[PDB]
């Protein structure tokens, strides 16, 4: 079978401001099959009050998706997206980078 | 709205 | 000014682990309007914009029987694609279906589409007159000769220039405060050394509505397309969409390098330079 790997992108929906709250977004495009798992981590560890957007495709049938929650951005905390799925031999794991 | 009369392959 | 609907489904066998999954979804241009997922409670189709909501209790039962008897058929597809393609029991297989139309700036019809794909690839497709069917392998003709016979193409036209017109120009009015805003890109480059003879500049665009952009990079006006690092346009979360591009370039020639964004807000295509 066709296999497309998920390009994997991690980023907050407004610039980010230490202290004022925000939303912290994992979106995965570009993938086949549909079945993959996407973590948001903070420090390391699962966020578990994460949303996800309905399950949808793009003009090629690759799938995507956004995973989401809201977070309040300090100095300290290390954010991420952890992602598995068929193309990949281990989970990938994309930090967070607000420098960019 | 959505389609109808979509029939199976 | 220029907009479509769109409904797009998608069934995934699992053998031994329930009936297969569907998921269906519809969008006026880049908003989504509503959803059904076939392992949800509800069993219903569910509204997912504000302006979808005010439609009343026929249109909600209405759309629930359609989505259901998409489900259905995509059910029996998946046992058919097996038999045609002599694929085993015991593996996982995707359907997806796709259709709707466009229309230009004035509301009237361009052109209609309405397309199916087997494991992440064309099965068959109407051709653009609305008539006919494109047909990706063997087992899709044999498809094309049963819907033929069935006279597919004709309920699929009917549909797809007339009842799919209507209902996107209802929505586009209903909807008007979200459907026909445009938001322009707010856009800006950063650069960040990667050592001390190189420089990322990276192009970007914030905040835009809808989706559609061109974002490129030049080199004293020659554009630098192998060389310029793309990602997916991608939702904000909020209504409006992101996206960047990038280049590495030698630390000294920031003042060769332009980004060029162009987007239907902005009254003009816009140039970034780094003097």
């Amino acid at each position: 079978m066709i296999q497309r790997t998920p390009k994997i992108q991690v980023y907050s929906r407004h610039p980010a401001e230490n202290g004022k709250s925000n939303f912290l977004n994992c979106y995965v495009s570009g993938f086949h099959p549909s079945d993959i798992e996407v973590d948001l981590l903070k420090n390391g560890e699962r966020i578990e009050k994460v949303e996800h957007s309905d399950l949808s495709f793009s003009k090629d049938w690759s799938f995507y998706l956004l995973y989401y929650t809201e977070f309040t951005p300090t100095e300290k905390d290390e954010y991420a997206c952890r992602v598995n799925h068929v193309t990949l031999s281990q989970p990938k794991i994309v930090k967070w980078d607000r420098d960019m | 709205a959505a389609g109808i009369g979509i029939l199976t392959v | 000014g220029s907009h479509s609907m769109r409904y797009f489904f998608t069934s995934v066998s699992r053998p031994g682990r329930g009936e297969p999954r569907f998921i269906a979804v519809g969008y006026v241009d880049d908003t989504q309007f509503v959803r059904f997922d076939s392992d949800a409670a509800s069993q219903r189709m569910e509204p997912r914009a504000p302006w979808i909501e005010q439609e009343g209790p026929e249109y909600w039962d209405g759309e629930t029987r359609k989505v259901k008897a998409h489900s259905q058929t995509h059910r029996v597809d998946l046992g058919t694609l097996r038999g045609y393609y002599n694929q085993s029991e015991a593996g996982s297989h995707t359907v997806q279906r796709m259709y709707g139309c466009d229309v230009g700036s004035d509301w009237r019809f361009l052109r209609g589409y309405h397309q199916y794909a087997y494991d992440g690839k064309d099965y068959i497709a109407l051709k653009e007159d609305l008539r006919s069917w494109t047909a990706a392998d063997m087992a899709a003709q044999t498809t094309k000769h049963k819907w033929e016979a069935a006279h597919v193409a004709e309920q699929l036209r009917a549909y797809l220039e007339g009842t799919c017109v209507e209902w996107l120009r209802r929505y586009l009015e209903n909807g008007k405060e979200t459907l026909q805003r445009t938001d322009a890109p707010k856009t800006h480059m950063t650069h960040h050394a990667v050592s001390d003879h190189e420089a990322t500049l990276r192009c970007w665009a914030l905040s835009f509505y809808p989706a559609e952009i061109t974002l490129t990079w030049q080199r004293d006006g020659e554009d630098q397309t192998q060389d310029t690092e793309l990602v997916e346009t991608r939702p904000a979360g909020d209504g409006t969409f992101q996206k960047w591009a990038a280049v590495v370039v030698p630390s000294g020639q920031e003042q060769r390098y332009t980004c060029h964004v162009q987007h239907e807000g902005l009254p003009k295509p816009l140039t970034l330079r780094w003097e």
